[PDB]
């Protein structure tokens, strides 16, 4: 049991997948100058937790703007146009003894994902609802939103092999935590927090859930992102 | 000035040769390589990678996540078996091993294959995870398996056991079946019924030689 | 066939640049010589992107970032005179479209072209890593325009030019019409973050919506 | 002789090759070069160069000089606002800077500004010079001006105040306001009203890529 | 589009030889093989001057003074035989010049001109600093005849020559019209005396006579 | 670039020459060699050999 701390905000842990075997870290020129800011936004941000029950097909949050409402770090998203974090990702589930399950926990950075109905768009607010998760669903949908089914998670991929990716198993048997660290993957070196998801925290239960008649019909799923190594552009002159 | 004299071969289009091009654009230097986190240097990398293998593909469970599922908790009968070939076999062709090995005729190499129990941390009980050799016939019974190549595999202590399985080549082929030992013995408290999920990657290393067009694209 | 005893220890034909870098002919396209001054029949466009065929572009959707240059070699054929010579006119991202076969853009010096005359070797023009960023990247989870406009997905770092094709031949006593197939080639190939292959069928070219399928072919019984 | 074998691509005429052409006078001699003053050895030596930069462009003004003076001498509105980009913007878009970035599609680097006060040697007053980041509104007042990036440049003490903007380019960008922080103070015998000049270059240094052809001619 | 991070430190496209040295067409002409014994029209001319096409004026027009060899490459087609063989004739500034398709000077010893017959690679001709100075002038404040006469603006300095193009098959059973596209470029290229950029259009191809045009485009007011 | 000049003999067709020919596959690398026993280096490794002489050859 370790009792991490940042900032004003301490959670309590019980091994960490660091994504594609590299630490989060800062850039390093006049012509373009970032601001580090280190005071605050590092702090840990606590999601809203999520109840996993028996039919729960999955859920997926997208990242930057996941935290576009989360205090600092979703404050300096409005001011500066330009940035780039690292997201240590915590995922508990506090279940008990006697509830069985597995969950993948994987990160897919740049999950463009399909339409319901081809031939057409979703209007924006399919993708993400700032904190809370969009569901996956057991089977096909129609509509003018994203194609939720899983098995084709969102990219018309495989679920099973979704594996690829930054991905913590959580069995209920053995562990209940995972950590990620996702050293900012992108093909410019600062881009816009609005306009691009970097990445796609999707937690999908591989094995259901199950319990008898006098357990909690749930297992809630708790999630907790430390932007680490956040720097945006500079506001002032040279 | 040079006495030359053209080969047969020229003037002709290769379409596989390796020639310097005259670039069109040779004033322009290009954008300066930063490093982008994840690179990948040998496709065989993408095979060593573990994913979960669709068992349980029966023909009403390919389309939602049952397919991924072993139902665990009849002793007479095994509880799943198939082909140990990741091209040609339902249950491998599609898994990021069985995936990249499309790309290619000759391969050549082992396969891991790690069950994960996801049952309860109070189930408790044995299976018997067996290995039919290319040429063998696969066991009938329990004891007919037990005979053979085995790994009695306790759940109550590990939830993780890693085969390693040689002689996987094509340009026939083994058997993982798995038994009931022992019934999965529960507790009052915990659910009767519980699920193993299995994995698949190249062992150690994986050998693949001749390219080719994948079959499953149209 | 029967199993044999596949013996060796290679992966040198697994590598990036053994797996990519393979011509693969990308654009059919018809073009005439004479008749119709205001026409769009007699030159071709093929705005050069990954996406042409499924084939090539599953293999760049194995990998979410890459970078190569391009060394495409066209081979073009006519039907129906004199000896006929063509112009090839690639231009870049930031370059005029001509919108005619007679418009001036086709003179314009920062738009590299090969004449090729009919008989010799095939055209061969190479294109270096023409992106603004880093990399070229196969998928983009985002909007083109700030505020989640429209046109989702499509990025304008992945861009690579255009290329236009037309005889140079003023005109003919009867018809020529001429067919081009253009032979792209990835080089020099870096390739970054691995991701699961493609499982649905594609439904369109500047999309990656699909219909749900079944993930494995079925099978009877679990035990079977 | 020597056995070639002529690639694709041979017998073609790639518009940019750099290729030994075969000099139709090779008996003739050039002429002996001299040392002329004032050589270009880079275009981004043109940039470097300050050159006045007409504020004043609206509908009537601009086939004058009156282009290029911002009168000064209502603090409630600012004197002259305009977006800071080099390329597509009516300001900046013929200047020597933005002449020789519109031959390019890819540039990217920063920028300097010179407000020369042309006003009498005993007007006396102060304005506040702001900068807003290139995401970042317009500031409608002054003092939302003041709490951003800005600079109270005394004019009775020095008449000309130099800036140097980043984040400067292309392949939404900032602003330069100027205020009214106090009004001119004029003695009885100089006049009340007054002209700023201002200037534009590259402040360091200045990185361009592509090179295209130029919008402006027909 | 959107604005990326355009992060490069390079300035090696902007030195003047890789923003002048660009091949571009300056020259069509079309000229036939029989008919009219004496006529103007079975051959091409095209004085060889910088202030061919505005596009190219402009960028010539950065520098007072420049210095370059340049090495053209023609691009002959034909319409309507034999196989033809063509010839260009380059007469320098000091140089006797055909007044017919059949006059004796295109067989002058001190005119060098290049026989390209057709299917062959493009004929190149490279030609040295001719000038009498040490630079070209792209301008010159100044009179050719003492004491302000005529011919403003025209130094004899910049001469470079002309391009005397024909074929030469004697004579055809039917019509043929050859098309040539001259490609200039400069090379080995130095420049002196940077120059303010050109703001109004061109009028004509031997002066600098302009319309006063506005300065920039116009806006609202002063603060939008 | 480089003058040459084509010689007679230019692009014609012997049937019996060793000029390097391009390879169809690059990328692929063949099998390696095992030891098979029983190489032949040399045809005259044949002729050697005793075989039998079929001398009563008459008619029947």
């Amino acid at each position: 049991v370790r009792s991490m701390t940042l900032g004003n905000s301490t959670i309590t842990t019980q091994n960490v997948v660091v994504g594609y075997g590299e630490w989060p870290s800062y850039l390093s020129t006049a012509e373009d100058q970032p601001t580090q800011p280190d005071v605050a936004t590092c702090r840990f941000y606590t999601l809203e937790s999520v109840q996993w029950e028996k039919t729960s097909p999955g859920w997926w949050w997208k990242f930057p703007e996941a935290l576009k409402n989360m205090g600092l770090f979703g404050q300096n998203m409005h001011y500066h146009y330009l940035g780039r974090a690292g997201y240590t990702i915590h995922v508990q589930c506090n279940a008990s003894k006697f509830h069985q399950g597995c969950l993948l926990v994987v990160c897919v950075p740049e999950a463009e994902m399909g339409c319901a109905d081809t031939d057409t768009t979703f209007p924006a607010t399919e993708l993400t609802t700032e904190d809370t998760p969009h569901v996956f669903t057991s089977d096909s949908i129609t509509g003018k939103k994203v194609q939720a089914a899983v098995c084709n998670a969102g990219m018309g991929v495989g679920v099973g092999n979704l594996t690829i990716f930054p991905h913590q198993w959580i069995n209920l048997r053995t562990n209940n935590s995972a950590t990620i660290v996702i050293p900012y993957i992108n093909s410019v070196p600062m881009d816009n927090m609005f306009r691009h998801y970097n990445f796609t925290l999707m937690i999908i239960p591989f094995a259901p859930l199950n319990f008898t008649d006098g357990a909690t019909a749930y297992v809630p799923i708790t999630v907790t992102i430390a932007p680490m190594y956040a720097e945006y552009n500079g506001l002032r002159l040279a | 000035g040079v006495p030359v004299l053209n080969t047969p071969g020229s003037n002709q289009f290769l379409t596989s040769d390796d020639y310097q091009s005259p670039s069109a654009m040779p004033q322009f230097d290009e954008t300066p390589e930063m490093h982008i986190p994840g690179e990948v240097r040998n496709l065989m990398e993408i095979a060593e990678v573990d994913s979960v293998v669709p068992v349980n593909n029966v023909t009403g469970k390919t389309k939602s996540m049952d397919a991924y599922q072993i139902p665990v908790g009849d002793k007479t009968k095994p509880i799943f078996s198939f082909q140990m070939d990741p091209g040609y076999s339902s249950v491998l062709k599609r898994t990021l091993l069985g995936e990249m090995l499309n790309y290619y005729a000759h391969w050549s190499g082992s396969v891991k294959l790690t069950f994960l129990f996801c049952g309860s941390a109070m189930a408790t009980g044995k299976l018997l995870i067996s290995y039919s050799p290319p040429g063998a016939s696969v066991p009938t019974s329990r004891k007919d398996a037990m005979l053979g190549t085995h790994i009695v595999w306790d759940i109550g202590l590990q939830s993780s056991c890693v085969l390693c399985v040689p002689w996987i080549s094509q340009s026939s082929a083994g058997y993982i079946t798995c038994w009931y030992q022992t019934n999965i013995v529960v507790p009052p408290g915990a659910p009767t019924s519980c699920d193993v999920l299995c994995f698949a990657s190249a062992c150690n290393d994986f050998s693949v030689r001749l390219l080719r067009d994948t079959p499953f694209m149209a | 066939q029967t199993r044999h005893v596949v013996n060796f220890h290679s992966r040198s034909e697994s590598t990036i640049e053994n797996f990519m870098g393979r011509a693969a002919c990308v654009f059919m396209d018809q073009y005439k010589i004479n008749g119709e001054e205001t026409s769009t029949d007699r030159f071709a466009v093929w705005t050069i992107n990954i996406r042409e065929m499924a084939q090539l572009r599953r293999k760049c959707e194995m990998f979410t970032y890459m970078r190569f240059d391009i060394e495409m070699t066209m081979v073009i054929t006519s039907c129906q005179m004199p000896v006929l010579t063509h112009q090839i006119m690639y231009v870049p991202p930031g370059g005029p479209i001509p919108a005619k076969v007679d418009g001036y853009e086709w003179q314009t010096s920062t738009n590299p072209s090969v004449f090729w005359t009919e008989g010799n070797a095939p055209p061969r023009i190479s294109i270096p890593f023409i992106s603004v960023g880093n990399a070229y990247s196969s998928f983009y989870d985002g909007w083109s325009h700030f505020t989640q406009d429209g046109t989702y997905g499509y990025t304008t770092l992945n861009a690579m030019g255009k290329l236009y094709i037309r005889h140079v031949n003023r005109s003919s006593p009867h018809q020529i019409t001429s067919t081009i197939r253009v032979y792209f080639k990835p080089k020099h190939i870096k390739a970054w973050v691995p991701r699961p292959p493609r499982l649905c069928p594609y439904i369109n070219k500047r999309d990656v919506n699909f219909v749900v399928t079944e993930i494995t072919d079925s099978r009877t019984s679990i035990t079977d």
